[PDB]
């Protein structure tokens, strides 16, 4: 699986790209193979957006 | 904490766990023992090494207090001396088993806030605790520890009692099987130490079944599940037919000859005996625990028997990390060090207008 | 620097790796003409200037020691200061590095599997031998060329590939199986299979 | 949003005080 | 826009080669007119050679 | 006032003559980045010199105002000025360089103004040499061109192969520096064998003050290194029939 | 409403079915609406006009075209139609009958003889 | 293991400064916002809303290349979730824009110049990107040349 | 308030007067549909586009039936 | 200065001379069709020259501003003129043409720039051949 997982990953980096979305390459990464295991993306998108904020609070 | 430091005390069935609220690991963690002259109440290695004049008495039994002496000795010797901390500038979070009792919980307060004295407490089931480190505030746990196991519902912070199922089946039952298997094959038993040994080769060793049928289906046309062991002590014992169906006992219960009931019938009743429009809500993410996992594959199971039981219109959520044996201190590590968590605390004050009676409303 | 990479823009014995040097200091001396704009727009300021005094030190030391030297010489004479602890130094080297290393890699993939490099100036460690109808081919057509060896291959690196590269032209052409360290062992497994 | 409101309810009574469409 | 002369460039193609047609049909009537707009579809130039192949499917109807 | 003002215009003329000299690839590959981190010092006094321009344009900059501008930055660019003209003098490299560099975060403890500058010069100048230390002591080669490691290659096993040079080891690895050559030879010799040569920690190591992450890393490696040595001998070419059939 | 849950909108309305049995016709409608936005054409209202009143004149209808010019009427008096051009004509190009050349009726000037 | 690819998570997000205590401190971060939202095709579809947005300021046929992508990856799911959260991350050429020039088939069209006033913003954007690079150099020596010591020097706290 | 109810009298009977344009020209759009179409056209929306799209979807349910 | 600035120039000056008369029926099908490729090239050497003098005409230009534009232009201008003298120098048409231009694709193929020109020029130049 991680053959083609690896190639659906090159290809969900594209459709990002031209939408101009936030998320950098990396995050793509660790996100996809969390969402593989089976995870709530419609909790991801409350985590991600504070997590962002508090790391800005210690800078 | 931020105002007033928190700590936070798992007191587990097979160690002891104590620690400052906001630290990953646990800051010291000792096994279970409570001395007594057969030197005198010590937990640690001299109670372990003195055992021929020491009494050997565990301080929490099924998730019930055997003895309250035993207990507040285990209390008493775990804050003076693998802390060695001040209680007045710092406040303890207490353990408990799921569906305890009102009147255990009043006594547990209260022997904490006088016979030792603290400025504030708070005393907490396990289960939602682990449930709290998966992130999520809903689901239905499968907790097996080394003697406490329950199947918990919980969902948005609150748990029906009526539906917490107790379970016959943990880690002392694992030995006692473990034991009854081995003098049935033919094992000489004959003191604590062959206890200690066979337990960590289940823990090392063992495969973790996934059926009874199917490994034992493909050890009968040739055993290829035999995993060699060449002991040291002058023993040499190899069996790779007894390892697989050593841990089945929780599959059927019969195998044990336990009469309680199995695991997959226990998590059914459980979603059944919990709310109909929670089902799904509680199915979008379940969380595994269990200080079972100390050989993986038991997770496999769990995802397993959680993708038969609930109905399949989405691909199974389920969290399953290598956290799931410090579930619960990790829990109460990362919920205590807030602040806004204080106000789930209980103080002096409310223990003294209302009486101690009110750790069982407040929490649960 | 000017007179460097522009001399070195019409040499035609520079090879295509030298055509990629200049390359990339024609990119950088780009970025100097910006610095030039702004300036003029404005019009003894020593504090300006001395931060192109170190830019323009890493890029004289670059561009006068690797006189005379083409091919793997030259990818071999800048893969000498990414060898080093300067840190701002060896990121200057990494965007010349780079495209001086795409050629040399593009002639090693018609010498790791199908294709021939032959030119007036080889950049590359093959020196093929035209008119050879003899059988005597087996390392005597192809010689390995020491000195246009790059940094990043050691000797079993530079001596594998060409029993790599050998071979499978080979085949094609004496046994008509014709057609028209990361890929080094996986290539090494197949054209071994193969012959 | 407009059509949803569109629906609302007025009285049988029409002004003899109010011209251009009273209602 | 520099006098328009970028813009001035997709055209005076164009009416160029409508400039040659216009200039090499003379008193050609039937089918030596379409032998004679078919030397124009011989063109390399494939900007040139839709634009004539265009031409000549309106003119032989 | 000229001569209060001064001192401070002879204390970046000896640091610059430090960039300028360890630059040079011979002089060290890290004494480097020992000098790319006087670079930065660099940039931060010409900053200061450029605030006083603006002042000076409109006639609001003279020398009781500079002079006071200048006070932080005087002591602060005098400790410059002393490694720099100490480094200079005699062939310094590797592990001595850094050695003289701890021991100017210990020369000061009173006001820790210096302590926290040659803190920062140490803990930028370790970044190159680290690196090498991620070579040897998670695999069983050496790579390093200038080769003022530590532990110095030969070319011609046991004890001959790699030796311990000891003008070219820090202070901070003191105690530790066996470690690091008997936790490399044990990779090594068991990769002249074909097998693995990789360890499973093999992460960037950092310099810390009064905490470690590089007391414990040697240590991860070691417990690494020689159990894959003892279990590759004990169950692949048998060390316990080989001594039964002496 | 942003326009593109307006366009499922109208999509659940013609088809008897949700957007959870379709989705090609709603992607070929986000394909043809979207780039095409917001009138580029000759907009006047009265260009639409005359040609609603081709229609009723050829269906022999004398009494509907002049109680549409009262219905015109009705429209300039109140004047709260933002786009009187557009739904007349979207009317106009769905019509069908109760009951040689053709482009030398009144078209809506392309505006590309002017940069706009 | 769930519970480190939030640990990772964090690691990203965190850049330079500490970094051992700050990267357990945004591990609680990363739980503690997980239960906030809890107590207080259709899938395809919120590519499309998206699509219509792309296709109003023009640049059709790289809309036409986006449903393109999503048609295979629906020959996952949960992927394209997090990816319309964000729209923007921004700032606080190509000889087939327009083929009029150069082509195989080409009726005359005569002229537009609307076609042209698009083109002219493809010409304007680059002068106001190829400005604002050297605004941000004359900003970066302007505030070096003016200031007072104190303002984000180190060197003065010594 | 009131006269923003005055405005919902405006638009209920301009909603009304073409419904009679929609009758007497005898398109397919019920009210409903119709109402979708003319917040669309508030918006500014192109009508060659629209009927297209109208004419496509009315003969895929006619060609489902 | 501007002696620097001569030779985008003069390799503009000697390309739409070819460009005009390779475009005959006297040359070829494929020096047809290279001279039309060569006009999308033009495209940008236009558009470039015009965008330059509307800033100037606001006051927004001046030399240095364009002496630091023009440096990509420099180099591939430059290469698009050795390929139109180079055609010209020689009597080839056809497939001798192709062969002159097989051989500028190799002397370029690692730059990835001065390989580009010449890799849309060939593909699109014997569209007839």
């Amino acid at each position: 699986n991680l053959n083609a997982v690896r190639e659906t990953m090159d290809v969900l980096l594209e459709i990002s790209r031209i939408l101009n979305t936030g998320l950098d390459m990396e995050t793509l990464s660790i996100c996809v193979r969390l969402c593989e295991q089976g995870i709530n993306p419609e909790a991801l998108s409350s985590v991600i957006k504070e997590l962002r904020k508090a790391t800005e609070a210690l800078k | 904490d931020d105002d007033i430091a928190a700590l936070v005390v798992d007191n587990g069935s097979g160690m002891c766990k104590a620690g400052f609220a906001g630290d990953d690991a646990p800051r010291a963690v000792f096994p279970s023992i409570v001395g007594r002259p057969r030197k005198d109440s010590y937990v640690g290695d001299e109670a372990q090494s003195k055992r021929g004049i020491l009494t050997l008495k565990y301080p929490i039994e099924h998730g019930i207090v055997t003895n309250w002496d035993d207990m507040e000795k285990i209390w008493h010797h775990t804050f003076y001396n693998e802390l060695r901390v001040a209680p007045e500038e710092h406040p303890v979070l207490l353990t408990e088993a799921p569906l305890n009792p009102k009147a255990n919980r009043e006594k547990m307060t209260q022997i904490m806030f006088e016979t030792f004295n603290t400025p504030a407490m708070y005393v907490a089931i396990q289960a939602v605790l682990s449930l709290y480190a998966s992130g999520r505030t809903t689901g239905i746990v499968m907790d097996s520890g080394d003697g406490v196991t329950h199947t918990v519902p919980i969902y948005e912070g609150y748990a029906l009692p009526h539906a917490i199922l107790r379970l016959d089946l943990a880690g002392r039952d694992l030995t006692d099987y473990l034991m009854k298997i081995l003098t049935e094959r033919g094992y000489s038993f004959t003191t604590t130490a062959e206890r200690e040994i066979v337990r960590d080769i289940k823990e090392k060793l063992c495969y973790v079944a996934l059926d009874f049928e199917q490994e034992m289906a493909t050890a009968a046309s040739s055993s290829s599940l035999e995993k060699s062991y060449e002991l040291p002590d002058g023993q040499v014992i190899t069996i790779g037919n007894e390892r697989f169906r050593c841990p089945e006992a929780l599959f059927q219960p019969s195998f044990l000859g336990m009469e309680s009931c199995g695991i997959h019938e226990t998590t059914f009743n459980s979603i059944m005996k919990c709310d109909v429009d929670i089902r799904k809500d509680l199915y979008a993410n379940t969380v595994l625990s269990g200080g079972t996992t100390m050989y993986p594959g038991i997770a496999d199971r769990m995802q397993k028997e959680i993708t038969a039981l609930a109905p399949s219109t989405m691909k199974i959520k389920i969290i399953a990390p290598p956290e799931r044996k410090y579930s619960v201190w990790i829990g109460g590590s990362i919920l205590a060090s807030l602040s806004t968590f204080q106000q789930m605390w209980i103080s002096k004050q409310e223990y003294d207008e209302s009486g101690p009676s009110i750790v069982h409303r407040k929490c649960f | 620097i000017r007179r460097y990479t522009d001399q070195r823009s019409l040499d035609r014995s520079f090879g295509l790796v030298g055509q990629s040097f200049c390359a990339a200091l024609h990119q950088e001396l780009r970025e100097y003409y910006r610095l030039l704009s702004v300036l003029h727009s404005q019009l003894r300021l020593l504090v300006w200037t001395y931060d192109p005094k170190i830019r323009l030190k890493t890029l004289a030391a670059l561009v006068d020691h690797c006189q005379g030297r083409k091919g793997g010489e030259l990818a071999s004479a800048v893969h000498a200061y990414t060898k080093t602890g300067d840190p701002y130094m060896r990121s200057l080297v990494q965007h010349i590095l780079s495209l001086v290393s795409h050629p040399v890699l593009s002639f090693l993939y018609r010498w790791i599997y199908d294709g021939e490099l032959e030119d007036t100036y080889h950049e590359f460690f093959v020196a093929s031998d035209p008119t050879v109808k003899t059988d005597r081919l087996w390392h005597d057509k192809y010689t390995l060329r020491k000195s246009m060896i790059p940094s990043f291959m050691t000797m079993d690196q530079s001596r594998k590939v060409l029993l790599i590269g050998k071979s499978i032209n080979f085949l094609h052409q004496v046994c008509h199986d014709q057609t028209p360290q990361g890929k080094i062992d996986a290539a090494y497994f197949e054209t071994s299979k193969y012959l | 949003l407009w059509e949803a409101a569109l629906t609302y309810e007025a009285s049988k009574r029409r002004c003899w005080e109010r011209v251009g469409c009273p209602p | 826009l520099r006098r328009l002369l970028v813009w001035t460039y997709d055209p005076k193609i164009r009416l160029k080669t409508l400039a040659a047609l216009v200039d090499h049909c003379q008193g050609r009537k039937g089918g030596e007119l379409a032998s004679a707009v078919h030397a124009y579809t011989k063109t390399g130039d494939p900007y040139m050679r839709s634009l004539v192949q265009h031409i000549l499917s309106l003119v032989s109807h | 006032l000229v001569h209060r003002i001064l001192p401070v215009a002879a204390s970046y003329s000896a640091v610059t003559r430090f960039i300028e000299e360890k630059s040079s690839f011979e002089y060290g590959q890290v004494n480097h980045a020992l000098a790319a981190a006087m670079r930065t010092l660099v940039k931060e006094h010409l900053i200061l010199v450029s605030q006083l321009e603006q002042l000076h344009r409109q006639g609001l900059l003279s020398l009781q105002k500079l002079w006071f501008y200048i006070q932080p930055a005087m002591r602060t660019m005098d400790i410059l000025a002393s490694l720099a003209t100490s480094v200079d003098k005699g062939e310094c490299l590797g592990g001595s360089t850094l050695s003289l560099l701890h021991d100017r975060s210990f020369s000061y403890t009173g006001d820790s103004q210096a302590q926290e500058l040659c803190l920062y010069l140490t803990k930028a100048a370790s970044a190159p040499y680290f690196e090498v230390l991620e070579k040897w002591i998670y695999r069983g080669i050496i790579h390093d061109p200038y080769s003022e490691f530590m532990v110095e290659e030969h070319e011609l096993y046991w004890d001959q192969r790699y030796t311990i040079v000891q003008q070219q080891i820090p202070s901070f690895l003191q105690k530790m520096a066996d470690k690091i050559l008997s936790t490399g030879k044990y990779l090594n010799v068991v990769r002249e064998c074909g097998h693995d040569v990789t360890c499973p920690v093999a992460k960037e190591i950092i310099y810390t003050l009064k905490e470690r992450a590089y007391v414990e890393q040697i240590e991860k490696a070691f417990n690494y290194a020689s159990k894959v040595l003892l279990d590759f001998l004990m169950e692949e070419k048998e060390l316990v029939a080989h001594l039964r059939s002496i | 409403k942003s326009p593109n849950v307006l366009l499922q909108n109208l999509c659940c309305r013609i088809l008897g079915r949700s957007e959870a049995d379709v989705a090609q016709q709603f992607q070929y409608a986000v394909r043809v609406i979207g780039s095409n936005f917001a009138p580029t054409v000759e907009r006047d209202e009265f260009l639409v006009a005359e040609k609603i009143k081709k229609e009723l004149i050829r269906q022999r209808r004398e009494a509907d075209a002049a109680l549409f010019s009262e219905l015109h009427r009705k429209l300039h008096s109140q004047g709260v139609l933002k786009n009187k051009w557009s739904i007349l004509y979207l009317l106009l190009s769905l019509s069908e009958d109760p009951r040689s050349y053709a482009t030398l009726f009144a078209q809506a000037l392309p505006r590309d003889a002017h940069s706009t | 293991s769930i519970t480190q690819l939030f640990d990772d998570l964090c690691e990203a997000l965190l850049p330079a400064a500490n970094r051992k205590r700050a990267k357990r401190s945004l591990k609680k971060v990363a739980y503690n916002a997980l239960f906030t939202n809890l107590f207080q095709l259709p899938a395809r579809n919120k590519i499309l809303m998206l699509s219509f947005d792309l296709r109003v300021g023009g640049l059709g046929p790289k809309a036409d290349r986006l449903e393109e992508l999503v048609e295979e990856l629906e020959a996952v799911g949960s992927v394209l979730d997090l990816l319309v959260q964000l729209a923007g991350s921004g700032p606080p050429r190509d000889y087939f824009l327009n083929n009029k020039h150069v082509g195989r088939n080409v009726p005359y069209s005569g002229y537009d110049c609307d076609d042209l006033s698009v083109f002219e913003m493809d010409v304007q954007s680059l002068i106001s990107r190829e400005e604002c690079l050297c605004h941000s150099m004359i900003q970066e020596t302007l505030q070096v040349m003016e200031a007072a010591p104190g303002t984000g020097l180190p060197t003065v706290g010594l």
